[PDB]
């Protein structure tokens, strides 16, 4: 998986679908395609950031080196502020927070990088079907 | 600003490098060099950038502008850097480190790969460049002097005596002699290669001058190749001559009081364009400007807080 | 919030961290030449 290759290379080195546990029954946006009638979500440089975000969240569940993992997530939101704007990624992280266990200060660190988001796709499709 | 015909800089354990002028003892600029000590510093041939290397990093500082930060830095090595140097045309930089590697750095911002790595069995203390910029001399702590040729890939190993580490080795720009000193003060002098065309790299033992009973730190010629200043740990520097190696002038900083007990060593020396005035940097937190005839000093710089173990002094080609 | 201050804190120090040029030593040379 990406975990084995990430430790053997660098984030910049590799740059020079991404959601693992993403099925069409436990997603905030995807689950409404059939029941409600929403439109499919629309979009290689970005798929390599989803894996990096997810692997840091998983490594944050061990509470071994929190400072190293917290720093790795703040940098991504700084260099690429638009990667925390997809509804599917939020559902994947929210799903992971249920099965795994996180410390309260570490749990509040997550779900706080998604506070300044709009999630336009959900708003656009909900308005049309409801009207 | 380095926009002056003559510049002078000193550095040491104070984590800052002070820029001075020969006209007056004032200090112009103070730069920042954090969490490291400067082993040796030299200025690029273009006289627009200075090189300061110490403990696994070669920090480059700006001279034209006023930037207190190391704009250009280098990494990769795991040990200290003994000395640095540049080609006469400013093409490549050669550095000798404590990790037993005397490598060459390339200053071209392209994948030219003009870098060569030379490996020795002992850590090296001094690195010198031949005046024709075609050979190279590397000396380690085992007392074996290695003559490296850039044209070929073979290096001759020459050892005057084992078990004694050498500290400095320099070749006069006029290409007339080749001197080196060791940890006991003996300053061996070899008549240099006579095959200036094909670089036959032949050497013969010319003379041995017994001086500097204590440790010998640095030896250097003069631009006219008529003098030879050899630093030592006994707080004295002696200037020699190329005619019969007689003591031209003897310099000392000893106060004559037994209560001091070697208050500070004498590390480096540098000559001017005319080989008339010399600048010495001692470990007494200050540097002095001397004269080869009157003996008495000319000026004194005391802006440093800690000891200074390196100094860079150069001017225009005219002298 | 708390992480909002941390996020902008890294931005301030990142401005002064890009003023230096670093040249690493890659294990390559003109071996074939
Ligand atoms: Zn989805």
């Amino acid at each position: 998986s990406f975990h084995l290759l990430r430790q053997q290379m660098s984030l910049t080195e590799i740059m020079n679908t991404g959601l693992q546990e993403h099925t069409d029954d436990n997603c905030l946006y995807c689950v409404c395609i059939e029941i409600l009638g929403f439109q499919p979500s629309n979009q290689m440089c970005r798929i390599l950031l989803r894996k990096e975000v997810l692997r840091l969240v998983i490594n944050l569940s061990s509470s071994v080196s929190t400072k190293c993992h917290e720093t790795g997530l703040l940098t991504i939101k700084e260099k690429y502020p638009q990667t925390f704007d997809d509804i599917c990624l939020y559902s994947e992280v929210s799903h992971l927070l249920s099965h795994c266990t996180f410390r309260l200060p570490c749990r509040r660190f997550i779900q706080e990088l998604f506070q300044d988001v709009q999630f336009l796709q959900m708003h656009e499709e909900a308005e049309a079907v409801l009207a | 600003v380095g926009s002056d015909p003559v510049i002078l800089a000193t550095a040491g354990y104070d984590h800052t490098v002070r820029f001075w002028q020969a006209h007056s003892g004032i200090c112009t600029r103070t730069v920042q060099h954090q969490d490291s000590q400067v082993n040796a510093l030299e200025v690029t041939p273009d006289r627009s950038m200075i090189a300061a290397a110490g403990y696994q990093h070669i920090r480059m500082y700006d001279l034209n502008s006023n930037n207190p930060n190391p704009i250009i830095s280098y990494d990769g090595v795991n040990k200290n850097i003994a000395s640095v140097g540049f080609h006469e045309d400013g093409r490549w930089m050669y550095t000798g480190g404590e990790d037993c590697t005397a490598r060459i750095w390339d200053l071209r911002s392209r994948n030219l790969q003009c870098q060569r790595i030379f490996q020795v069995n002992a850590p090296i203390n001094c690195v010198c460049l031949h005046p024709n910029q075609a050979e190279l001399i590397v000396g380690d702590q085992s007392g074996a002097i290695h003559i490296w040729d850039l044209k070929t890939d073979h290096n001759e190993q020459l050892i005057p005596e084992p078990e004694v580490s050498i500290t400095s080795a320099h070749i006069d720009p006029d290409a007339s002699y080749m001197a080196a000193v060791n940890s006991t003060g003996n300053c061996y002098v070899w008549n240099l290669t006579g095959g200036i065309g094909d670089e036959v790299t032949q050497l013969i033992p010319k003379t041995k001058i017994p001086a500097h009973t204590r440790y010998a730190l640095q030896c250097r010629f003069s631009p006219d190749s008529t003098l030879l200043a050899t630093c030592s740990a006994d707080q004295t520097c002696k200037i020699w001559r190329t005619s019969n190696f007689s003591l031209m002038t003897e310099l000392s900083i000893k106060s004559g009081n037994p209560g001091e007990s070697s208050r500070g060593w004498m590390w480096g020396c540098a000559f001017s364009g005319d080989s008339q005035y010399i600048v010495t940097a001692s470990s007494d937190n200050l540097a002095r400007l001397w004269c080869v005839e009157t003996g008495e000093i000319k000026r004194e710089y005391g802006g440093h807080q800690k000891a200074v173990v390196c100094l860079a002094f150069n001017d225009s080609v005219l002298g | 919030s708390n992480t909002a201050q941390r996020l902008e804190r890294l931005r301030k120090e990142r401005q002064n961290q890009i003023k230096c040029k670093n040249i690493q030593w890659k294990e390559r040379n003109s071996k074939q030449s």
